[PDB]
Parts: C-alpha cells; sequence; structure tokens
RNA sequence: AAACGACUCUCGGCAACGGAUAUCUCGGCUCUCGCAUCGAUGAAGAACGUAGCGAAAUGCGAUACUUGGUGUGAAUUGCAGA
RNA sequence: GUCUCCAAGGUGAACAGCCUCUGGUCGAUGGAACAAUGUAGGCAAGGGAAGUCGGCAAAAUGGAUCCGUAACUUCGGGAAA
RNA sequence: GGUAGUAGCAAAUAUUCAAAUGAGAACUUUGAAGGCCGAAGAGGGGAAAGGUUCCAUGUGAACGGCACUUGCACAUGGGUU
C-alpha cells in the first residue's frame, strides 16, 4: 500500500516538514487505514505517527 | 544444512583501485559474493547492521577488513525459488583485535 | 491566472463541459457512425488560444 | 538570441476575443478588430478574399430569423387567423 | 588539433588511391614473437654446487640469488639458473627458448672473460637498502 | 486459422500463435531460428539458459554490429550471439500454450518437438524524436507475430 | 574432402506488409426552368444555455431536440420508464 | 527565455568561495569492463618560446600588515608602479 | 526497403540495506544509512500566461524516448463561500 496522503496529511498536522514525519513501519495497515486528518490526529496521540527532532 | 560461521573478508584487496562512487555499493557486491561462494546459496541477504557498518564512513572509506557473522537458513516459504538462505550480520571483534582471528564455527 | 474575467471564466466552463468521451450508447443507435468524440482536447497538447 | 530565447518572452496579449465576432482578433491598444473591423458599424469585408467572405457569409450562422421568412412568402405572410376548428 | 592529436595526419597521397601497408596505424602492440642475439651469460648457477648461492670471490656474504623477500611475481629460485647481461624478451615466469649463436664468435666483447664482483640481493620490491634478512635483522635489533 | 504451415498429422499436432506483440522482429526472428526443429523439451530449458544468462541466442541474419560471446560456439562458429530476454520469454509463453493445448488434446508431452514456427512483421506504431535544428524524426516499434506448431516424434 | 550447415542471391507454395484493381454511391460538376421573400415590429453574424440518460452535428430559448392549431392515423426505439 | 516579495549558523571585509540547520531532494534508463581515439581535469626530470603567423593554451602573481616606489604629467594622477 | 538492431541513452557529485504490496519491483510505499540544494536555494508565495493541470478512488490500451504496481496519462466523482 502507499501512505503518501497519510505522510502529507501527518506533515501538515504536525506542523512539520515532511522529512521529519516517522509513520511506523509495523503500523502500515493501520495507518493506512486512516484517510481524514481527525484519524491521523487520533494515531499521532496513539504513537503511530511522530515528529523526528 | 543449516551452519553458522564467522569470517574475516578482506575488502580492501577485493575493492583495491575501485570507483569512488562505487566503492560501496561495490562492498556490498562484494560481501554478497562471498557469502556466495562460502555457503553454496545464490540468494543472501545483508543485515541492516551490517549495511550500517560498511556505510559509517561514507562512500569511499570502506573499512580494509569486515569481521561477519553467516548463518545458512532452511527457507520457509514455498513459492521461494531457493530451498536455503544466507544471513550475514556483524561480528563481535575479540580485544585482541583481528589479529589472529581465523574462521570459526558458532552453532553449539 | 486567478485573476479572470466572468466571460472568461463561463467560455472555460463550457470547453470543460465539452471535453468528455461520449456516452456509450450512441454506438448502438442503428445506422451509427460516430466511434468517439473527435474534438477531445488536452490543456497540455493544444492550447485555446483565447 | 532573436530565436528561441526571444520566444520566452510571450505573456502580453496583442488580441482578445471580439465582442461582435468572436475571434481573437480584437486589438487591444488600437481597440477594433482585425476580423470585423468592429466597433465600426460595418463588417470588414474584401473582395480579393472569397474564402474569407465564405467563411463568415449568411448562411453559415443559425438564420433564427431567416430561415422562416420562404414559409411565410409562401402563405403571403397570413397573420391573425387559425384553422377551422375541429 | 581539432579532433585529437596523437594521430598521422596525412595517411596517404591522393594517388594511388588506397591506403598502403607502409602508414602507422593503430592496432595490437606487444606479444609479437622475437629474437634476440648475442646476450652473454655471466653465470651457470647449479643447484647444491656451490656456484648457485650469489656468493663471489670479493663478496663473501653468505647469500643465495633469491632477493629479499623472493622474485617480484615469480617466487624462489632453487634449481639451475642462467645469469645472462641484459634484458630478455617477455614478462616474469614466461617461458623462453635458448638458442646455441649461429655465428662465429670471435670478437672482444665475446671472447672476454668476465669476473663476477658483487651481485645485488637487495629487495626489488622497493628501495632496498639491506643484502639480507639477517643483515636487516641485525640492523633493527631483532637478532 | 489456417497456420502458414499445417501439421502432416492434425490429430496428433497442437498450435499456438501471438498477433501484435509488443517485441522486436529481429531478435524474435533469431529466437525463433534457433529454437526450429527443437524437442519441447530442450526447447524450454534453452531458453531458461537464455534468460540466465547461461546459453546464447545466435544472431545470424541481423547481426551489424552485434557482439560476440563464447556460449553461442557450438551455434554459430562466428560467435555471434545476444540474450533477448523478451523475445524468449514471449516465445516459452507460447509454447506454454500449445503444450496445454496438447494436454486437453490428450498427447503425451515427452514426444512432441516443434515442428514449425514463424515470425512476421505486424503493424508498425509510431512514435518521434526532437532532432538538432528543431527537426522531428520517426521513433518506431517493430512488433511481430509468431506461430508455432508442435508435432508427436515419429 | 569443399560434404552438412550458416550467410547472400534466386524460383515456387503458404503466411505477412500495404491498400492498387474491380463493382458500388442519400456526394460533386454542368445545363435548363419557376418564383421574388432580410433589417430599429431589432436582420445577418457572434455567445451562453436546453434532453431521464449527449460531447459533436441537427433543433430549440428558462414554455429551451420543443408549446399551440390543423392534417394523417398507432407509434418512438440504443436503453429505461410513462 | 520569462517581473517580483521572505532570507538562519560557521569561516571570512563580504547575500565571494566551502561546510552546516529549517524546508526540499537523490529526478536525470540500468549492469559489466577499464582497449585505441576523444571530452573535461592534473602532474612531469634537464632546458625555458628553440614551438607557433602570433606565448594560442597553460603556468606564474594574487588576501592582509610593515618598509619603499621612477620617467612622465593636464599637478588631479601614474600607483597595488 | 538497405542503412540498422546501427548512431546513439554520458551536463546538474549517489546511492545502499531490510520489509510491505503485487503475476511481475534497480524505478511504487515504510523504516534505516550515506549524500546534495546551502536562505541572490533544488525552500516558502505572488504578477503575467495556462485552464482543472487541484483532491479522492480505480485502471484494459496508448503516453510518461528503459521500466512501473505508477501518474501533471486515462475513467468516475469532489472542490474556489
Ligand atoms: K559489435
Ligand atoms: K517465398
Ligand atoms: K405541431
Ligand atoms: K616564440
Ligand atoms: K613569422
Ligand atoms: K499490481
Ligand atoms: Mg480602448
Ligand atoms: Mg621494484
Ligand atoms: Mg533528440
Ligand atoms: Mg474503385
Ligand atoms: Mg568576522
Ligand atoms: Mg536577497
Ligand atoms: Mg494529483
Ligand atoms: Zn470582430
Amino acid at each position: 500500500v502507499s501512505l503518501k496522503l497519510q505522510k502529507r496529511l501527518a506533515a501538515s498536522v504536525l506542523k512539520c516538514g515532511r522529512g521529519k514525519v516517522w509513520l511506523d513501519p509495523n503500523e502500515g495497515n493501520e495507518i493506512s487505514m486512516a484517510n481524514s486528518r481527525q484519524n491521523i490526529r487520533k494515531l499521532v496521540k496513539d504513537g503511530f505517527i511522530i515528529r523526528k527532532p | 544444512e543449516v551452519v553458522t560461521r564467522e569470517y574475516t573478508i578482506n575488502l580492501h584487496k577485493r575493492l583495491h583501485s575501485c570507483t569512488f562512487k562505487k566503492k560501496a555499493p561495490t562492498a556490498i557486491k562484494e560481501i554478497r559474493k562471498f557469502a556466495q561462494k562460502a555457503m553454496g546459496t545464490k540468494d543472501v541477504r545483508v543485515d541492516v547492521k551490517l549495511n550500517k557498518q560498511i556505510w559509517s564512513r561514507g562512500i569511499r572509506s570502506v573499512p580494509r577488513r569486515v569481521r561477519v557473522r553467516i548463518a545458512r537458513k532452511r527457507n520457509d516459504d514455498e513459492d521461494a525459488k531457493e530451498e536455503l538462505y544466507s544471513l550475514v550480520t556483524v561480528a563481535e571483534i575479540p580485544a585482541e583485535g583481528l589479529k589472529g582471528l581465523g574462521t570459526k564455527i558458532i552453532e553449539d | 491566472p486567478s485573476h479572470k474575467t466572468f466571460m472568461i471564466k463561463k467560455k472555460l466552463a463550457k470547453k470543460q463541459r465539452q471535453n468528455r468521451p461520449i456516452p456509450y450508447w450512441i454506438r448502438m443507435r442503428t445506422d451509427n457512425t460516430i466511434r468517439y468524440n473527435a474534438k477531445r482536447r488536452h490543456w497540455r497538447r493544444t492550447k485555446l488560444g483565447f | 538570441g532573436k530565436g528561441t530565447g526571444s520566444f520566452g518572452k510571450r505573456r502580453n496579449k496583442t488580441h482578445t476575443l471580439c465582442v461582435r465576432c468572436g475571434r481573437r482578433s480584437f486589438h487591444i491598444q488600437k481597440s477594433r478588430c482585425s476580423a470585423c473591423a468592429y466597433p465600426a458599424a460595418r463588417l470588414r469585408k474584401y473582395n480579393w478574399s472569397v474564402k474569407a467572405l465564405r467563411r463568415k457569409t449568411t448562411g453559415t450562422g443559425r438564420m433564427r430569423y431567416l430561415r422562416n421568412v420562404p414559409r411565410r412568402f409562401k402563405t403571403n405572410f397570413r397573420e391573425g387567423t387559425e384553422a377551422t376548428p375541429r | 588539433t581539432h579532433r585529437g592529436l596523437r594521430k598521422v595526419a596525412c595517411i596517404g597521397a591522393w594517388h594511388p588511391a588506397r591506403v598502403s601497408y607502409t602508414v602507422a596505424r593503430a592496432g595490437q602492440n606487444g606479444y609479437h614473437h622475437r629474437t634476440e642475439m648475442n646476450k652473454k651469460v655471466y653465470k651457470l648457477g647449479k643447484a647444491g654446487q656451490e656456484s648457485h648461492a650469489a656468493i663471489t670471490d670479493f663478496d663473501r656474504t653468505e647469500k643465495d640469488i633469491t632477493p629479499m623477500g623472493g622474485f617480484p611475481h615469480y617466487g624462489v629460485v632453487k634449481d639451475d639458473y642462467l645469469l645472462i647481461k641484459g634484458c630478455c624478451v617477455g614478462p616474469k615466469k614466461r617461458v623462453v627458448t635458448l638458442r646455441q649463436s649461429l655465428l662465429n664468435q670471435t670478437s672482444r666483447v665475446a671472447l672476454e672473460e668476465i669476473k663476477l664482483k658483487f651481485i645485488d640481493t637487495s629487495s626489488k620490491f622497493g628501495h632496498g637498502r639491506f643484502q639480507t634478512t639477517q643483515e636487516k635483522q641485525k640492523f633493527y635489533g631483532r637478532l | 486459422v489456417k497456420y502458414s504451415k499445417e501439421p502432416d498429422n492434425p490429430t496428433k499436432s497442437c498450435k499456438a500463435r501471438g498477433s501484435s506483440l509488443r517485441v522486436h522482429f529481429k531478435n524474435t526472428r533469431e529466437t525463433a531460428h534457433a529454437l526450429r526443429k527443437m524437442p519441447l523439451d530442450k526447447a524450454k530449458r534453452y531458453l531458461e539458459d537464455v534468460l540466465a544468462h547461461k546459453q546464447a541466442i545466435p544472431f545470424t541474419r541481423f547481426c551489424r554490429g552485434v557482439g560476440r560471446t563464447a556460449q553461442a560456439k557450438n551455434r554459430h562458429s562466428s560467435g555471434q550471439g545476444r540474450w533477448p530476454v523478451k523475445s524468449t520469454k514471449f516465445i516459452l509463453d507460447l509454447l506454454k500454450n500449445a503444450e496445454s493445448n496438447a494436454d486437453v488434446k490428450g498427447l503425451d508431452v515427452d514426444l512432441l518437438f516443434i515442428s514449425h514456427i514463424q515470425v512476421n512483421q505486424a503493424q508498425k506504431q509510431r512514435r518521434r524524436t526532437y532532432r538538432a535544428h528543431g527537426r522531428i524524426n520517426p521513433y518506431m516499434s517493430h512488433p511481430c507475430h509468431i506461430e508455432l506448431t508442435l508435432s508427436e516424434k515419429e
């Protein structure tokens, strides 16, 4: 699957560059299941999407 | 069979006069061919940590000698063409160093 | 551009509506000769020249 | 530099759509159409271009009103009447 | 020179309208059969006969013909060998054919009795400064 | 459909074909020429070796500027050969289709051999290139029709 | 030993490439005849819309592939519904 | 080819060159070898323009501080002589 | 048609390892590493010009001068307060 949309939305939500977005490689299916900024925020809260330092 | 060994690989002589921009990828290919020759397995998988070690000093400064562990395992996947595959990982360097270190058998 | 006149915008709307394939049921009409939309336009191939 | 480099500078429209004939022939600075000579009252037409004349002559359009004239002439422009009730 | 300068500029005249066999052309260089004449045998070392060693009357150091570290790309000479003046055809390890002279050797150079005074046995893989490994070890204090 | 060559005994033969295949006609012809009159199993092994770069297809007619290799020595003395993997894959697929047809017919595959195989030029497809001084040149492909018929030995 | 094969060339069967030939034609060209009817009561031309399902052509104007009268007399039709 | 706004740290006189942070990106079809001839970039003992139409090309010089600076001159310069 | 599977694919430093999907992965996505742009940028917006190229989903054929699971291509929908 492709997570380009998730990467873009995570970058926008975290207010960081796309190169500072970390998508958990072991949570690919559940990350791809998200298609809205609300789902992205929920994933960030759960810890599957992290802003890198 | 399932056998694990530890080898010392002389990458210096294998990559003598290698073009700078291809030196580390050539080292990766060199290690793959070394594992193929040593274990008889076409399919060789290089550990991410070993790749990190090879690339740790850039694309030019490949280490002269590298201590690796090669393990031959049976491929569980049925759709795999090869029955066995080789896994190459880093190996611990003794305190005395690489001097006097030969090929060793790891499996108990 | 972002700044555009109302007339130009309406003309572009008409061009967008006209840029589409023909309905499938057109090909089944008795004594039909239309095979496809011969006037299809792509924004990169032919410019409108407005 | 008079070729490819020069072609890179094209973003000022000499002509825009003409109000009357709809062509992209309305010279903005001259404020006049090079195709139909709008806003001049008379249409621009010349005998040395028969093709140009036949591209825009009467009949190439809709003839909203003119198309119905022959029927009215055939009826003698009968008006203010209807067929006998059934 | 446009189009390169490592060429023959003119490879022939208009007539004859052909390139001749006498014009230099690019092609295979080296690996040609050759026969070189008048090479003088400076010594004949016989294995195990106090002539294989590089010792001379002047220099009495006990050393063998093989230089320090071995002959580069060849190895250690242990069988009979010939020491010939000058160079010979081919790279190291090449098999060469030794032929008896077809001419009558009567010149002074051919008749000269050469007496070797010193034979260098230093390493040829660098700027060798020792004639023997024992000498090097004595110099560096390891023996 | 009518093939260029019909089998002597159709009951003991199968056929396969493909039209307008997007592969180079000259390479495909070289591969077919290499394959003619070979047993089916040997042809399969030869094509697999060609794909693995272990055996080479000798380039014989369309060979101007082709390199030379030692792999094609036994077939072509001059050594002009290549490894047209695309053509080999397409011909192998056609051979697999023919083998499936033989299995449906009830023939035994052990003694099957390529009785006939032919490559023809199909309709050329058009693209273009851009040349110096504002010029445009053709950029064409050369698809081919392929047909083959397998027969029972003896 | 210049044989078998490869290449080139040539002839024949078949298969390709291409669209000539033949037979057609709701089109064109030419001649002849009848009639005299655009527009400020807004012409020709130009734009935008309009069908259950249409982009073009054709038609039409928010009553928008048509309203109404009259004639004929059981369809339209690619599909669906009335 | 096509107008314009924003503009971090280090070195350094400096939006010079070089490296780095935010942001972006590895997009230029790939693999093997390292022949000749080329394209681009270097070095070369002794001599030093003998080469060539011609020092073409390249090399040499180069920042800063101190000392010092001729002919000529329109008295301003020359001069970074 | 021969030319000919020939001339060519070479500017802008560079890719590598593991995994996921897929019939098919050097070229798609994730992670890790090694590099570049180096703020008068290969970053972030506008003017003209273009006109839906914007966003989501899916993809036979063609096209993206190799390839593609892909997309500024194609098909269906949405979007400019
Ligand atoms: K060749
Ligand atoms: K024939
Ligand atoms: K009516
Ligand atoms: K000179
Ligand atoms: K002169
Ligand atoms: K797929
Ligand atoms: Mg005006
Ligand atoms: Mg030496
Ligand atoms: Mg070109
Ligand atoms: Mg005809
Ligand atoms: Mg400073
Ligand atoms: Mg600035
Ligand atoms: Mg998009
Ligand atoms: Zn006009």
